[PDB]
C-alpha cells in the first residue's frame, strides 16, 4: 500500500528528488479541494498513473543486480554472466 | 601503552591491535574483516593507517591497523593523505563489482558497506567494465542469500566455521570469483546461524522472516527486551 | 661447449650427456653422498647450520634471503622434537624452468641435500612439495627415494647415527600461489592455499604448528657440495658478494635458449650473446626481465650489469630466479603486459582486496588498451595500481611482484600504452529526463 | 548416486598416514578419485569427506580452489596448452587457433563425444622449448601449427 497525506503535503518536491527509481513525481495539476479532509489521503489506487511520466525510458530493474521474472542474474546492464565455481577454466 | 595518533597522544592497552585501540578511543577507521569476537585477519586491507617511527620519520609506511601490536613507541596517523587515498581506493575496488541495488537490498540504512563507502569519501565511479555476478543458494527458511553483494571479507566463514563450528559453510573458488555459501542448496544446520545476518557487513545473508514484512531501519521502533 | 668440472660447476657437473637421469650407483660413483656422510658422521647440528651460514648460501627461490639465518631462526629447545623441512619443488613462474632440470636428471642430488639440511635442522620428515605437471620428475624422485631407502641413505637408522628423516613427495594440483613460502604450508596441510601473515614465521610455528623451514630446490641442491668440498671453496668460487654458483639462462626468441650454471657475477649480456647466442636471425632486442615473470623490465642499457641481487635491485628491477626472458622488438608491450597481468590476476587467491580486485581492473584496462578502446585516465589509473599494490599494501608478495612488469613497461614504453587511448572518457548512459552534471 | 570404490578408498587410507593430520591427504584423495573417473563427481566430495574426517565444505573448497581438480564433466585427453609470457612470445596463439580449429570448440569445452577437452594452463615450466602443451600426462614441446593434427591423432 502507498499512502500520501495531502492535508500535510507542502509540495516541496523532496520526495521526487529522493526516489532512486523515478517512481514518484510531481506533475503540473492540482488536487481537488475535498470536503472531509479524510478524502485527501490518497492510497495508491489514486496515485498510480498509467504512463512513464517525465523520464520515458528509465528502468531501475534493468540496472539492479538481483533477479526478477524479466532478467536473470547475468542480464542486467553492464554485467557479466555468472561463472560457476565448479568451472574448469583457471 | 602510549601511542601517538595524528600528533595527539593517547594511552591504550598495549596488548591489542591498533584498530581495536583506536576504536576504543573514539577514532574512526574503516574496517570490514575485523570483528571484536573473531580476532584479526588482514584480508580486506581496508583499515590502513600510516605508521612512522622516531617521531620524526616523515615517510612512514602503510600498515593495517588490525594487525599491528599497538606497542609503546608507536607513531601512526589515521588522516595521512596516502592512508586516506588507499582506504578510499580500497572501497572503490569493492565497488567495482557491486550490484546497483541499494533500493532493493534488505539492508539499507543498516549496511556496513554503505557506512564505510560514505566514510572513506568515495562518491564517484571510474570503473567502466562489467561486474561479476553469482547465482544464489537456498539456505533455509531463515536467512536469504545474495552472493552478488559479497565483498569477500571472510567474516561469515570465520564466524560460522572457526567460531561456531558449523561444518556446512565455507569458501569456494578463487581469483575474484570466490564464493561463500553451502556446498549445495539446503538449510543451514548450525543452531547459531542467525548471527550471519549481522556478522556479514553486506546484504548477502539477510533473514527471510523480516524480509517478508520489511521496513527500513529508521522506521523501526526498538526497546530493550529479553 | 662448456667444460664442466666439479670446481666451477658443482650442480650441473655430474649431469650425464644423453640427458638421462643419474641413478644411485652412478651418483655415488661421481662422489655422491660423500657430503652427507661427512655431515652425518663427522659433524653435528648447530655446526652444519653455521657452515651453511658462513658459506654464504642465499635463497635461490627468488627472495634472496640467507639460508643460514633461515635455519638459525629455528627454536633451540628439545621440548619441540617434531620439525619439518619442506622443499619447494612447486615451480610455477612464467619463465623459470630450472628445478625441472635438477630434479629430473639429478634426483639424488636433491635427496642428499634434503637429508643434510634435515639433519642440520633436527627435522624428522621432509616433504618434496612437487608441482603436479612434473610427471617424469615425480617418477625419478620417487625412484631415487626408494633407492636411497633400500641402500641405507634413508630410513630409521641412517648410516650409524640415530636420525630417521622419512622423505615423502606431494604432487599437488596446479595453482601458482602454492609456491609462496607460507601458502605452500597451507596447501601441504590440505587446505586452501592462502598465505599466512608473518610473524610468527614458519620457523617457529610452521607446518602443523611445529617448526618448519621451507627451501627451494636449488638451495637445497647447493648444500651437498658445500659440505663435501668445504666452506671456503664455496666462499671463493668467484669474487662477488653473492657466494656460490647459480642456474642462469635466457628464454624467449634467442638463438639457443636454455639454462647454465654461472659464477653469480656474470653480466646479463654475457649470458645473452655468449651462451644463449643472441636474438635470432632478424630480430632486434627490445627489453628483458631478469628472473621470472614478476620482475621489472629492463632496457638494453641495463644489459651489462652483473647478475646479482644488489646490482639489479639498484637498477630498479630485482633478480628473481635469474632466468631471464628476452623480449624482441616484434612484441607489442601492451599485449605482453596484458598476457602477464591476466595470469597474475587469474592465478591469485581471494584473500586480499588489492590483489584480487585490482588486478582484474588492470587486466580489463589493458585489454581495452590493446583493442584500441582506451580512454583518458587509463594509464593514470594503471600507475595508481603500481603504488597501491606494492609491498605492504597486500597480504602476500604476489601482487607486489604482479605489478612490477606493468610499471616497468609503462616507464620505458609509455608510447605503446598511450597509442591505445583513442576514446573520450564516458561512463554514463544519458538518462532522458536528467540533465548531466557538466565539467 | 556415488560410492567410493575399494581401490581408491584403500589408496586414500594409505595416503592418510603419510601426514600428521588426516586432512592433509585431501588433495591426494581428490586426485585419486579424479584419476579413476576423469573428474570429481558431486558425491565424491561427501565420500572423501567421510573417509578423511573433515566436512564436505572443506573438501569442496579444496576441490574448487585448485584448477587441476575438475568438478565438471571433462572428456578424455584433457588438452592443456600454455599461454604465459614465454610462450606468448614463441607463438602459442597460432597453436591455440590450430587446436580450436581442429577440435571445433572453444577453450573450456568438450568436443562432442567426450574426448579432447581444451583448457589453458598457467605455465608448463618448459619455456625455453617453444610453445608447450600437455595432453593427459605427456608434455609436448616445440609445438608447430602444422603438427597439431598428427599429434592429436595419437590419442583416439
Ligand atoms: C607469489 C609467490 C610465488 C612463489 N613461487 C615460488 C616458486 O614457485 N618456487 C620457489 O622456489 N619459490 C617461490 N616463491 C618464493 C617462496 O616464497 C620462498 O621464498 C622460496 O620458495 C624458498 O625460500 P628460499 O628462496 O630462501 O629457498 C614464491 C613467492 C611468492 C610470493
Ligand atoms: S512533496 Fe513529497 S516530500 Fe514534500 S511534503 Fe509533499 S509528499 Fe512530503
Ligand atoms: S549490501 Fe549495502 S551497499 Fe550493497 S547494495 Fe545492499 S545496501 Fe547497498
Ligand atoms: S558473504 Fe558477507 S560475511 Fe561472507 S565474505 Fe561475503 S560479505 Fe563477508
Ligand atoms: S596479494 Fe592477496 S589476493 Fe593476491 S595472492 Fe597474495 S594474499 Fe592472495
Ligand atoms: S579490518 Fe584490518 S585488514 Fe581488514
Ligand atoms: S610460458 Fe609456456 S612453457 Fe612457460
Ligand atoms: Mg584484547
Ligand atoms: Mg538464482
Ligand atoms: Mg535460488
Ligand atoms: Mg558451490
Ligand atoms: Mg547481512
Ligand atoms: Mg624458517
Amino acid at each position: 500500500f502507498f499512502r500520501i497525506n495531502f492535508s500535510r503535503c507542502i509540495f516541496c518536491g523532496l520526495c521526487e528528488e529522493a526516489c532512486p527509481t523515478t517512481a514518484i513525481q510531481l506533475t503540473p495539476d492540482f488536487e481537488m479541494g475535498e470536503y472531509k479532509r479524510q478524502d485527501l489521503v490518497y492510497e495508491k489506487e489514486d496515485l498510480l498513473i498509467s504512463g512513464p511520466g517525465k523520464y520515458p525510458e528509465y528502468n531501475f530493474y534493468r540496472m539492479a543486480g538481483m533477479a526478477i521474472d524479466g532478467k536473470d542474474k547475468g542480464e542486467a546492464e553492464n554485467e557479466a554472466k555468472p561463472i560457476d565455481v565448479k568451472s574448469l577454466l583457471p | 601503552a602510549t601511542i601517538h595518533v595524528d600528533g595527539k597522544e593517547y594511552e591504550v592497552n598495549g596488548a591489542d591491535n591498533l584498530l581495536e585501540a583506536c576504536l576504543s578511543l573514539g577514532l574512526d577507521i574503516p574496517y570490514f574483516c575485523w570483528h571484536p569476537a573473531l580476532g584479526s585477519v588482514g584480508a580486506c586491507r581496508q583499515c590502513a593507517v600510516k605508521q612512522y617511527q622516531n617521531a620524526e620519520d616523515t615517510r612512514g609506511r602503510l600498515v593495517m591497523s588490525c594487525m599491528t601490536p599497538a606497542s609503546d613507541g608507536t607513531f601512526i596517523s589515521i588522516d595521512d593523505e596516502e592512508a586516506k587515498q588507499f582506504r578510499e581506493s580500497v572501497v572503490e575496488w569493492l565497488m567495482t563489482n557491486h550490484p546497483h541495488d541499494c533500493p532493493v537490498c534488505e539492508e539499507g540504512g543498516n549496511c556496513h558497506l554503505q557506512d564505510m563507502t560514505v566514510m572513506t569519501g568515495h562518491s564517484f565511479r571510474r570503473y567502466r567494465f562489467t561486474k561479476r555476478t553469482h547465482r544464489n543458494q537456498d539456505l533455509g527458511p531463515f536467512i536469504s542469500h545474495e552472493m552478488n553483494r559479497c565483498i569477500a571479507c571472510y567474516r561469515c566463514v570465520r564466524y560460522y566455521k572457526d567460531y561456531a563450528d558449523g561444518t556446512d559453510l565455507g569458501v569456494y573458488g578463487a581469483h575474484d570469483n570466490v564464493y561463500f555459501g553451502r556446498p549445495e542448496d539446503g538449510t543451514l544446520e548450525s543452531e547459531f546461524s542467525g548471527n550471519l545476518v549481522e556478522i556479514c557487513p553486506t546484504g548477502v545473508f539477510t533473514d527471510k522472516t523480516h524480509s517478508e514484512r520489511y521496513n527500513r531501519k529508521w522506521d523501526m521502533q526498538f526497546a530493550p527486551s529479553i | 661447449n662448456i667444460i664442466r668440472t666439479p670446481e666451477t660447476h658443482p650442480l650441473t657437473w655430474r649431469l650425464r650427456d644423453d640427458k638421462q637421469p643419474v641413478w644411485l650407483d652412478e651418483y655415488r660413483s661421481k662422489n655422491g653422498y660423500e657430503g652427507a656422510r661427512k655431515a652425518l658422521t663427522g659433524l653435528s647440528p648447530d655446526e652444519i647450520v653455521n657452515q651453511v651460514k658462513d658459506a654464504g648460501l642465499k635463497g635461490r627461490g627468488g627472495a634472496g634471503f640467507s639460508t643460514g639465518l633461515k635455519w638459525s631462526l629455528m627454536p633451540k629447545d628439545e621440548s619441540m622434537n617434531i620439525r619439518y623441512l619442506l622443499c619447494n619443488a612447486d615451480e610455477m613462474e612464467p619463465g623459470t624452468y630450472k628445478d625441472r632440470l635438477l630434479m629430473e636428471q639429478l634426483p639424488h642430488l636433491l635427496v642428499e641435500g634434503m637429508l643434510i639440511s634435515a639433519f642440520a635442522l633436527k627435522a624428522y620428515r621432509g616433504y618434496i612439495f612437487l608441482r603436479g605437471e612434473y610427471i617424469e620428475a615425480a617418477v625419478n624422485l620417487r625412484r631415487a627415494i626408494a633407492e636411497a631407502t633400500e641402500a641405507g641413505l634413508l630410513g630409521k637408522n641412517i648410516m650409524g647415527t640415530g636420525f630417521d628423516f622419512e622423505l615423502f613427495v606431494h604432487t599437488g594440483a596446479g595453482r601458482y600461489i602454492c609456491g609462496e613460502e607460507t601458502a605452500l604450508i597451507n596447501s601441504l596441510e590440505g587446505r586452501r592455499a592462502n598465505p599466512r601473515s608473518k610473524p610468527p614465521f614458519p620457523a617457529t610455528s610452521g607446518a602443523w604448528g611445529k617448526p618448519t623451514c621451507v627451501n627451494n630446490v636449488e638451495t637445497l641442491c647447493n648444500v651437498p657440495a658445500i659440505l663435501a668440498n668445504g666452506v671456503e671453496w664455496y666462499q671463493n668460487i668467484s669474487k662477488s658478494k653473492d657466494a656460490g654458483t647459480k642456474l642462469m639462462g635466457f628464454s624467449g626468441r634467442v638463438k639457443n635458449p636454455g639454462l647454465w650454471e654461472l659464477p653469480f657475477g656474470t653480466t646479463a649480456r654475457e649470458i645473452l650473446e655468449d651462451y644463449a647466442g643472441g636474438m635470432r636471425d632478424g630480430l632486434k632486442f627490445k627489453a628483458w626481465q631478469p628472473g621470472g615473470a614478476g620482475t621489472d623490465f629492463l632496457t638494453e642499457a641495463h644489459l651489462d650489469l652483473p647478475m646479482e641481487f644488489e646490482s639489479i635491485g639498484k637498477a630498479g628491477s630485482r633478480l628473481g630466479t635469474a632466468l631471464a626472458m628476452a623480449v624482441d622488438h616484434e612484441i607489442n608491450m601492451v599485449s605482453l603486459v596484458r598476457n602477464l597481468e591476466e595470469f597474475f590476476a587469474r592465478e591469485s587467491c581471494g584473500w586480499c582486496t588489492p590483489c584480487r580486485d585490482g588486478l582484474p581492473w588492470s587486466v580489463k584496462i589493458l585489454r581495452a588498451l590493446e583493442r584500441g578502446e582506451g580512454q583518458p585516465g587509463d594509464i593514470e589509473t594503471l600507475e595508481q595500481l603500481c603504488r597501491f599494490l606494492g609491498p605492504g599494501k597486500t597480504f602476500c608478495a604476489h601482487a607486489p611482484g604482479a605489478v612490477e612488469p606493468l610499471q616497468s613497461a609503462i616507464k620505458y614504453f609509455r608510447e605503446e600504452f598511450e597509442a591505445g587511448i583513442k576514446q573520450p572518457f564516458s561512463n554514463t548512459h544519458l538518462i532522458n529526463g536528467i540533465q548531466p552534471n557538466l565539467l | 548416486a556415488f560410492e567410493l570404490s575399494a581401490a581408491e578408498r584403500e589408496a586414500i587410507e594409505h595416503e592418510m598416514h603419510h601426514y600428521e593430520d588426516p586432512r592433509a591427504a585431501s588433495i591426494e584423495a581428490l586426485k585419486i578419485v579424479q584419476k579413476q573417473r576423469g573428474w570429481v563427481p558431486d558425491g565424491a566430495i561427501h565420500a572423501i569427506a567421510d573417509v578423511l574426517g573433515i566436512p564436505a565444505s572443506d573438501v569442496e573448497g579444496v576441490a574448487t580452489f585448485y584448477s587441476q581438480i575438475f568438478r565438471q564433466p571433462v572428456g578424455r585427453h584433457v588438452i592443456r596448452y600454455c599461454d604465459s609470457v614465454v610462450c606468448h612470445i614463441n607463438g602459442y596463439q597460432g597453436i591455440q587457433a590450430a587446436l580450436e580449429k581442429k577440435l571445433n570448440i572453444k577453450p573450456g569445452q568438450t568436443t562432442f563425444d567426450g574426448r579432447f577437452t581444451l583448457l589453458p594452463t598457467c605455465c608448463l615450466g618448459n619455456c625455453d622449448k617453444g610453445p608447450n602443451m600437455m595432453i593427459d600426462e605427456d608434455t609436448h614441446a616445440h609445438l608447430t601449427p602444422e603438427a597439431i593434427p598428427e599429434l592429436l591423432e595419437r590419442y583416439k
